[PDB]
């Protein structure tokens, strides 16, 4: 199968900008290449075909260009309709493929987090379960980094972090970082703790609660 | 005027098997080839089966070859994929696709099939409670398939909401966290609910949060 | 494994106002294809008149499966120029092969 890779997986732009997406064949497609944007939540739909043709009714502000195994999509004068995943793809060969996607975001300000941590509730503890949550709350740029301590213990493989789309009004991010452990467990230990790392921050921020 | 329209879409037990469909108009459906793309839940697209106008011709993955079968009725405009011997890692959205050339001009908006062994439940909704700006949600877990959705007071409260993307638990239910902040003033006078729905399982739920 | 397409004939000469039709031909291996009408300008670019599967310019496809009627309906003088044909199949291999290139000569009446 002929390998699509994309680079880089991910970049912030301004209103305005012209930006570049670089896209990879395993082996020579000549002009076999189509690129597709995507938004959350919908289907892809088609941009370029040929690696260079525009599909009818896709604004002029986006091109690409290659021939072989290295590929280009350029999209001039960035619009806000643009903040999307954009995905190559070979026609040259079945099976087709497509290449892993490069995300284009918003480039605002850096916001640090504001943090909270939040107790399993009495209820929840009555069906022998127990969740402690960790919000990240309006953050920018996406990369965080979460860490969990129960009593001192670095905690690894028992908690599940997710994360919003950026949003349209303030162009942020929050993550969850959600710990699970029995009732049992979560009523040996003591102090819980998150530990937070964002380059808004200028060290990691440790938020925790005392059980009881 | 090119209108493709998936259904189908269920929870199935592994091993077994599916028929997708996709009706598709405005365009002469005899005169193009057809596809099926697929995208697991926060993956990349990949491409599942096509087949040409006059359905002589078919192509397959190397991942449904001999599990998975494409067909077509141009009597009644309509394309079928029939997937046998599923899978869990066949959970994914489906899309229809056109395929009359080098490209795939056209997509649907897909339907999701859900490939587990679990059972539908509806979900345990919990309180996160609030301890100049308060945060506080809703710990909506262990339910399955997909989807929830979760709305604030009626949908009276919308600023600074944040519903997160489900996780798949280890235990193969999902959960997922809404969470919103408000100012510390309001807590005393103010009432937060979380409205819960769950369709698969006829599920509604309505739960106050209140500070601890 | 297959050949480009041929494109007949070399030179048409028909009279303005009437139907100009080259044949294009091909030897299908299966249905994954599109074939493509192109019409050549002095400046050697290149513009796409029709497609088959599908104005004044109609591809039809013979019952042999091979052949393909491309025609000029109600032909002008500015119609008078350099004209092929491309085969592009589909699945499993993407390619493009193009017939020799055909004069249509569309006379005054």
């Amino acid at each position: 199968d002929i390998q699509m890779t994309q680079s880089p997986s991910s970049l912030s732009a301004s209103v305005g900008d012209s930006i570049t997406i670089t896209c990879r064949a395993s082996l020579s497609i000549n002009t076999f290449l189509n690129w597709y944007q995507q938004k959350p939540g919908k289907a892809p739909n088609l941009l370029i075909y040929a690696a260079s043709s525009l599909h009818g009714g896709v604004p002029s502000r986006f091109s690409g260009s290659g021939s072989g195994t290295d590929f280009t999509l350029t999209i001039r004068t960035l619009q806000p309709e643009d903040f999307a995943t954009y995905y190559c793809q070979q026609s040259s060969n079945t099976p087709f493929t497509f290449g892993p996607g490069t995300v284009v975001d918003f480039r605002r300000t850096v916001a640090a987090p504001s943090v909270f941590i939040f107790p399993p509730s009495d209820e929840q503890l009555k069906s022998g379960t127990a969740s402690v949550v960790c919000l990240l709350n309006n953050f920018y740029p996406r990369e965080a980094k979460v860490q969990w301590k129960v009593d001192n213990a670095l905690q690894s493989g028992n908690s599940q972090e997710s994360v919003t789309e950026q949003d349209s009004k303030d162009s942020t991010y929050s993550l969850s970082s959600t710990l699970t452990l029995s009732k049992a467990d979560y009523e040996k230990h003591k102090v819980y703790a998150c530990e937070v790392t964002h380059q808004g921050l200028s060290s990691p921020v440790t938020k925790s609660f005392n059980r009881g | 005027e090119v209108q493709l329209l998936e259904s189908g879409g269920v929870l199935v037990q592994p091993g077994g098997s599916l028929r997708l469909s996709c009706a598709a108009s405005g365009f002469t459906f005899s005169n193009f080839g057809m596809t099926w793309v697929r995208q697991a839940p926060g993956k990349g697209l990949e491409w599942v089966s096509g087949i040409s106008g006059g359905g002589r011709d078919t192509y397959f993955a190397d991942s449904v070859k001999g599990r998975f079968t494409i067909s077509r009725d141009n009597s009644k405009n309509t394309l079928y994929l029939q997937m046998n011997s599923l899978k869990g890692e066949d959970t994914a959205v489906y899309y229809c696709v056109k395929w009359g050339n080098i490209y795939f001009d056209y997509w649907g908006q897909g339907t999701l099939v859900t490939v587990s062994s679990a059972s539908t439940k509806g979900p345990s909704v919990f309180p996160l409670a609030p301890s100049g700006t308060a945060a506080l949600g809703c710990l909506v877990k262990d339910y399955f398939p997909e989807p929830v959705t979760v709305s604030w007071n009626s949908g009276a409260l919308t600023s600074g909401v944040h519903t997160f993307p489900a996780v798949l638990q280890s235990s193969g239910l999902y959960s997922l966290s809404s969470v919103v902040t408000v100012p510390s003033s309001s807590l005393g006078t103010q009432t937060y609910i979380c409205n819960v729905n769950h369709k698969p399982s006829n599920t509604k739920v309505d739960k106050k949060v209140e500070p601890k | 494994p297959w050949n480009p397409p041929t494109f007949s004939p070399a030179l048409l000469v028909v009279t303005e106002g009437d139907n100009a039709t080259f044949t294009c031909s091909f030897s299908n291996t299966s249905e994954s294809f599109v074939l493509n009408w192109y019409r050549m300008s002095p400046s050697n670019q290149t513009d796409k008149l029709a497609a088959f599967p599908e104005s004044r310019f109609r591809v039809t496809q013979l019952p042999n499966g091979r052949d393909f009627h491309m025609s000029v309906v109600r032909a002008r003088r500015n119609d008078s120029g350099t004209y092929l044909c491309g085969a592009i199949s589909l699945a499993p291999k993407a390619q493009i092969k193009e017939s020799l290139r055909a004069e249509l000569r569309v006379t005054e009446r």
